[PDB]
């Protein structure tokens, strides 16, 4: 018996209403008209807390803003003027049949405006060089949304599966991301070539940002 | 709820987990556990009654897992095997509410109970702990090694070539907590692990201004106070 969330991420802007769904296979609902499907949020870092119960009911420090609802295989969690800290992954539990099984979950994200990326680049240090291998790292900073695509190119050659990024969590406060890539190289490699480029990609951009550095 | 620390294991070993309850919680309440990878969600694998008399897992799991409890009442256990990279997460211990319900009942000419079968439902999961992060790898403890990141600027400090995670990385000594942004580690071929912190700062201030990033890798001892200046 298999739970589906629906969508699997969530674009809310604050002070708004956020809908979602789970949909069982099975009917959840035990023959004395109690609804086994609890809803739950994790937020990053964090133990995860239970919202609702049996359906609709609400545990201990829950505002009413969530309201857990539906009946039999169709459920639905609604947060009602979310906040920045609502931003999370909320989870429905069914409860009913053997085995108990969670959801795939629904990310809830802060909707904002577009906000385009700050570039850097970093050369590999001395220090790291005199270990044979070199890292040179690209930074993304505080854009919106979180759609971005980074191109290390290497004298002009596109770099491709050389290379290893990551994003962090939404920004509590300005809503938004920023992002870490790191190509690697050898040391003799890298001093087989001289221009170093990160070629930044986001619809905050009219045109593709490149952020260059040459060896000396 | 009080669980146990992070633990390192190789692949196909054995891992026992432990949690402890605030006076006896343990049987007002059922105790579950939870896990979650790296890409992965929440994913139930097992639970125990407090009453005692069901102990069951999720499928994945049937002929690794072992739930057992100290017969104090007071702590729980753990106990998975066959041990996959899969098998790398957060592993929560919590309390349940079920429900244990009769469905069927058949009485006999002499008014006596002749069949009858009982069935436990889950209400929800609550009270949790702060779960035991399992590693199941080939490498070792390493320290890591700290490298320069330098270039309104940006400068930062690059945590390099260390296993197990995590590592934490302030800055000044916690002067510093505004325009810093410490990112996910990734995971390296090596097995071992590579993470990146930076701060943007004005350049103004670069002559005039310091700014340290403290490195601390508590699996194997390493702490480095780094200095960054282009």
């Amino acid at each position: 018996t298999v739970v589906t969330q629906s969508p699997l991420s969530l674009s809310v802007t604050p002070g708004e209403a956020a809908s979602m769904s789970c949909t069982s296979t099975q009917s959840l609902r035990h023959s004395n008209g109690a609804n086994y499907l609890a809803w739950y949020q994790h937020k990053p870092g964090q133990s995860p807390r239970l919202l609702i119960r049996l359906g609709s009911q609400r545990a201990s420090g829950v505002p009413d803003r969530f309201s857990g609802s539906g009946s039999g295989t169709h459920f639905t969690l609604k947060i009602s003027r979310v906040e920045a800290d609502d931003a999370a992954i909320y989870y429905c539990m069914q409860g009913l049949n053997r085995p108990w099984t969670f959801g795939k979950g629904t990310k809830l994200e802060i909707k904002r405006t577009v906000a385009a990326p700050s570039v850097f680049i970093f050369p590999p240090s001395d220090e790291q060089l005199k270990s044979g291998t070199a890292s040179v790292v690209c930074l993304l900073n505080n854009f919106y949304p979180r759609e971005a695509k980074v191109q290390w190119k290497v004298d002009n050659a596109l770099q491709s599966g050389n290379s290893q990024e990551s994003v962090t969590e939404q920004d509590s406060k300005d809503s938004t991301y920023s992002l870490s890539s790191t190509l690697t190289l050898s040391k003799a490699d890298y001093e087989k070539h001289k221009v170093y480029a990160c070629e930044v990609t986001h619809q905050g951009l009219s045109s593709p940002v490149t952020k260059s550095f040459n060896r000396g | 709820l009080v669980q146990s620390g992070a633990e390192v294991k190789k692949p196909g070993s054995s891992v026992k987990v432990s949690c402890k309850a605030s006076g006896n919680t343990f049987r007002k309440y059922d105790v579950h556990w939870v896990r979650q990878a790296t890409g992965q969600g929440l994913e139930w694998v097992g639970w125990m009654s407090h009453e005692g008399d069901k102990t069951e897992s999720a499928q994945r799991f049937k002929g690794r897992v072992s739930f057992t409890r100290d017969n104090s009442a007071s702590t729980a256990y753990i106990e998975l095997r066959g041990l996959t990279s899969d098998d790398t997460a957060i592993y929560y211990c919590t309390g349940g509410s079920k429900h244990r319900l009769r469905d069927y009942v058949l009485y006999d000419d002499y008014g006596l109970i002749n069949q009858q079968e009982w069935n436990d439902y889950l209400e929800f999961l609550d009270v949790w702990g702060h779960g035991t992060a399992v590693t199941v790898s080939s490498a070792s403890t390493k320290g890591p090694s700290v490298f320069p990141l330098a270039p309104t600027a940006a400068l930062g400090c690059l945590v390099k070539d260390y296993f197990p995670e995590p590592v934490t990385v302030s800055w000044n000594s916690g002067a510093l907590t505004s325009g810093v942004h410490t990112f996910p580690a990734v995971l390296q071929s090596s097995g071992l692990y590579s993470l990146s912190s930076v701060v943007t700062v004005p350049s103004s201030s670069l002559g005039t201004q310091t700014y340290i990033c403290n490195v601390n890798h508590k699996p194997s001892n390493t702490k480095v106070d780094k200095k960054v200046e282009p």
